[PDB]
């Protein structure tokens, strides 16, 4: 079990989304909390977590239960640049919005326009690396 | 058989090759798209941390609100500073007659009271210095008129919105023979009136001219009387929605009665020029005048449905006003 | 409408009455200095002078007054101010009608920071509730 | 006769290669798609399927008919054993290996042939695993 240093980081960002001091967190913001430390879960990693931790149907999570999940899942910035450059055709480290837009809306974690539209505003042909400076 | 069979092999490899290339693509995309949900997600957090900090910085500021300025109450203090100056700008007083000022934050009472005084003097200077001298004359004229009449005469109120003006009577109507006789005196105001004689109390149209020296009562061109301001003591009027007045004046003709269709105007304008402003009477009962010499007469006012002036065999002058 | 009224007479007669009592002369920049120092600022002669010129009307003194106020509000060094506050509560608000809940708000000050303890600050919240809180009500009370 | 689970998966890839997104895809596309969904069709079967639906020479194919094709081909697919048997007749001496020369040879000539680009891709994929040559037994099961 990791030294206290994480635990401090862990409790504050556990609490900060705890609605009114109870020690319980809604389902919807278990993701954001994790994200709020440096992670990158998917909705697959989430749902698998959710049912296993609680099948109560409560829609809550106390801090022991959240502690445990963390140890389990404990990737750098390069694991991102590969995951992006596969779509690049040129091999110049550029992809273009047209290309990127259609993919995201039809692949595994499909986005609605809202999420996607933020992408289009985000930068610039867009640049593969440019986003990563922002990305991380 | 070998050719048929060989195809199966190649068939499988392509399927394997594209399929694995596809999965690689699907995987590589679920990586970034949801790793990015955790970029945006990690800001939803850090802005909800700032929000908590700001609330608390404010309340920490409040608890320390009696302290000299410092980083902690700097927020809170600047908030009351800010809030105040805004919430005043919204609620500033409409004019010189708005006493009203809003209640301030305890600390800035001292400032509130500086500002209120400053605003008022600003308002005073802004107004007095921007008024056009034309207009300044009108209000000044109107203002004396209210002083004289407001409350005391049943048609002063209706008079207010209809402006006062220079001469009521014509470029040409004054008849050159009278102007020559009139002399080196100018005409500050003229207006058509109706005279009623001492004995008969009969109607006679005339013109009333106001010169710096005197009032002059003029027939078509014959100048039938001059009353000096020294020789004119007072004016008397009824208290009803009437239109008529008497000029008090001292073996020569004396007081006289007249009707202006523009009564408030004429009467103030006169009393100003003649400096007999304080010397106007407003009677609710009856008016006494010296009359045509040796023939004293009395004027009896009464309310009614119409305007008419007539005499009745008491010898008195019976006036009947309308009534709004 | 748009006609002379007895009110206007009143306004004229009063305004000139005041004009006499007050100086014939125009407004002073050393007057202005007093007002800001009152508000906890301390600017130089150079800064005072500059300000008056950026508020003007045709008249003798005749400072634009509303936009004068607004000019000081900039000088605060905390421009964010009301904008910053209006936000921060909204992030702790589910329905965007201006309300917040007391356990929620209680959590914020007690737990995360340095253990801020209320005194009167507790008193205010219980007053704001009719139930839960209203920020608009909470802040207007706290600035008073 | 068709599972809901299946339609969901297939729709994804179709729509992914449906760049214009009209509800239909390039005939030349069609190969890459069925294989990306994990099948093993042959340009033999492609042409039969393409010719029949694209009777009218559109050069286009919608998703309703696409489900028939995946379903028709789903009816029968090659087990590992037959594929294992398939290599075995190119392996005269029953050691269970295959020179990557003989491999390159057999592939680039006999059947629905493969380029060098393709064949290099398959030899790397069918890795020598040391300087070696290509045991098919490990590899065939691998492609499943």
């Amino acid at each position: 079990q990791l030294t206290e240093e994480q635990i401090a980081e862990f409790k504050e960002a556990f609490s900060l989304f705890d609605k009114d001091g109870d020690g319980t967190i809604t389902t919807k913001e278990l993701g954001t909390v994790m994200r709020s430390l440096g992670q990158n879960p998917t909705e697959a990693e989430l749902q698998d977590m959710i049912n296993e931790v609680d099948a109560d149907g409560n829609g809550t999570i106390d801090f022991p239960e959240f502690l445990t999940m963390m140890a389990r899942k404990m990737d750098s910035e390069e694991e991102i640049r590969e995951a992006f450059r596969v779509f690049d055709k040129d091999g110049n480290g550029y992809i273009s919005a047209a290309e990127l837009r259609h993919v995201m809306t039809n692949l595994g974690e499909k986005l609605t326009d809202e999420e996607v539209d933020e992408m289009i505003r985000e930068a610039d042909q867009v640049n593969y690396e440019e986003f990563v400076q922002m990305m991380t | 058989r070998r050719q048929s069979l060989a195809t199966k092999i190649q068939a499988a490899w392509r399927g394997f090759h594209w399929r694995q290339k596809f999965l690689r693509v699907k995987r590589s995309a679920i990586c970034i798209q949801s790793w990015w949900r955790g970029t945006l997600g990690r800001r939803k957090a850090a802005k909800r941390k700032w929000a908590a900090q700001t609330i608390r910085r404010l309340i920490r500021g409040f608890i320390l609100r009696h302290s000299p300025r410092c980083p902690e109450n700097a927020f809170f203090l600047d908030h009351v500073r800010a809030s105040f100056l805004l919430n005043l700008r919204r609620q500033l007083p409409r004019n010189v007659l708005d006493t009203s000022w809003p209640t301030p934050p305890p600390a800035l009472r001292e400032a509130s009271e500086l500002l209120r005084e400053l605003c008022m003097k600003n308002m005073v200077w802004k107004y007095c210095r921007s008024i056009s001298p034309e207009w300044k004359q009108q209000l000044q004229q109107k203002a004396v008129a209210s002083e004289i009449f407001k409350g005391k005469k049943d048609n002063y109120p209706q008079s207010v919105p209809r402006l006062f003006i220079s001469t009521r009577l014509g470029t040409e109507e004054i008849s050159p023979r009278v102007l020559q006789s009139l002399g080196s005196e100018p005409i500050q105001y003229a207006v058509p009136v109706v005279k009623y004689d001492r004995k008969g109390y009969k109607p006679r149209p005339r013109q009333l001219l106001l010169t710096p020296s005197a009032v002059v009562i003029v027939e078509d061109a014959k100048v039938k009387q001059r009353i000096d301001y020294a020789n004119l003591t007072g004016i008397s009027v009824s208290s009803l929605s009437d239109s008529l007045f008497v000029l008090h004046v001292q073996k020569q003709k004396g007081d006289v009665v007249l009707q202006s269709d523009h009564v408030i105007e004429t009467l103030t304008k006169t009393a100003l020029s003649a400096d007999r402003v304080n010397n106007i009477n407003i009677n609710q009962g009856s008016i006494t005048f010296a009359g045509g010499p040796g023939r004293d007469g009395i004027i009896d006012f009464t309310s009614g449905s119409e305007l008419l002036i007539t005499k009745a065999k008491n010898g008195h002058l019976a006036v009947v006003a309308p009534r709004l």
